[PDB]
């Protein structure tokens, strides 16, 4: 059972068969049972080559309920949470189940902010390093970390360190 | 000299430190600088020595601190040094280049195979360098030949009957 909000239901809530990574991309009940499997999501579980080797993702996708909780969807568009809202449960053949995990805020939303700035810094060194060589990967991530410093830098200069 | 290179390679070597300073090079980048003037391809001096010589003897210091701009420009980029450079055994400069004379392809002692240096680096050879403003003549005779332009009226009329010099 996925419990959801308004919105995913309408644009990417999807049964039956996925052509193209673009289908598995917006397929919620995909980027569920994915993770549920494998405890990770990354671009290359969007292959069809990934998709056949493993039929468990469509047996699950088959075993998923998608609901609307008004709670989800009214928060979704209030202005003091802008929820994103999924809560997840897994049951079994023999009645017994896990919990029902809800997660209402993503990680890039302002309210984990504190976690998500690590990963955001994170992610920019990666995307540096595939492009610059490590000294300047060093300069533009040590020049961009201090607030009052790159607000001091001329812009002629800071693209300087941006060229080739 | 006696191990068949030019001295080129100390300018190449001075130019690339003083043009990696600067250009704002850290130790880090100035350390892989001077590494790869070591690493680098050393020129033969046979420019300078019948019947081979010719005009490479005037360009070669030219074209050896164009090299250190060069390299100075490469450390900054960003490249990473050769720190054994020189000690590196089989593989570095001390054995491949420093090791054997080139009269007699004799190996230097072990003890000799290495730079050895009587004194640090300060401000000495600038201060004591040698202009040539005088007469055209090897560094070794310029004194003998302002010794006989002092002589030369002293001895103008008696010049035949000069018996020993």
């Amino acid at each position: 059972v996925i419990t959801t909000h308004e919105s995913a239901i309408r644009i990417i809530s999807k049964v039956g068969p996925l052509a193209n990574p673009a289908d598995r991309d917006h397929c919620l009940q995909y980027m569920t049972a994915v993770p549920l499997i494998f405890g990770d999501l990354v671009a290359e579980h969007y292959e069809d080559a990934f998709h056949a080797a493993h039929p468990l993702i469509d047996r699950l996708r088959e075993k998923m309920e998608i609901v609307e909780e008004p709670r989800y969807s009214r928060e979704y568009l209030e202005a003091d949470k802008r929820s994103i809202a999924n809560a997840v449960e897994v049951f079994f053949d023999d009645g017994s189940s896990t919990g029902q995990v809800a997660v209402e805020y993503p990680l890039g939303h302002r309210r984990r902010r504190a976690e998500g700035i690590p990963l955001l810094q994170e992610k920019f060194k990666a995307n540096l390093a595939t492009r610059f060589p490590p000294q300047r990967c060093q300069r533009i991530f040590d020049l961009c970390s201090h607030q009052a410093s790159l607000e001091a830098t001329p812009v002629n200069r800071f693209m300087d360190l941006l060229a080739i | 000299n006696r191990v068949g290179l030019d001295h080129v390679l100390l300018v190449k070597v001075a130019s690339t430190a003083v043009c990696a300073k600067l250009m704002g090079a850290d130790r880090e980048q100035l350390l892989a600088a001077l590494s790869h003037a070591f690493v680098d391809g050393q020129a033969l001096r046979t420019y300078r020595h019948a019947p081979n010589a010719g005009s490479r003897k005037s360009w070669a210091a030219g074209d050896a601190t164009s090299r250190g701009v060069r390299l100075a420009d490469i450390a900054l980029r960003g490249e990473m040094g050769i720190p054994g450079v020189l000690s590196a055994p089989q593989w570095g400069f001390y054995d491949v280049l420093f090791s054997h004379t080139s009269k007699d392809l004799a190996t230097k002692p072990e003890d000799k195979r290495r730079f050895s240096f009587p004194q640090g680096y300060g401000s000495y050879v600038m201060e004591n360098v040698l202009f040539k403003i005088s007469f055209p003549a090897e560094f070794h005779a310029q004194t003998a030949a302002e010794a006989a332009v002092r002589l030369h009226p002293l001895v103008k009329d008696r010049l035949q009957r000069i018996s020993r010099i």
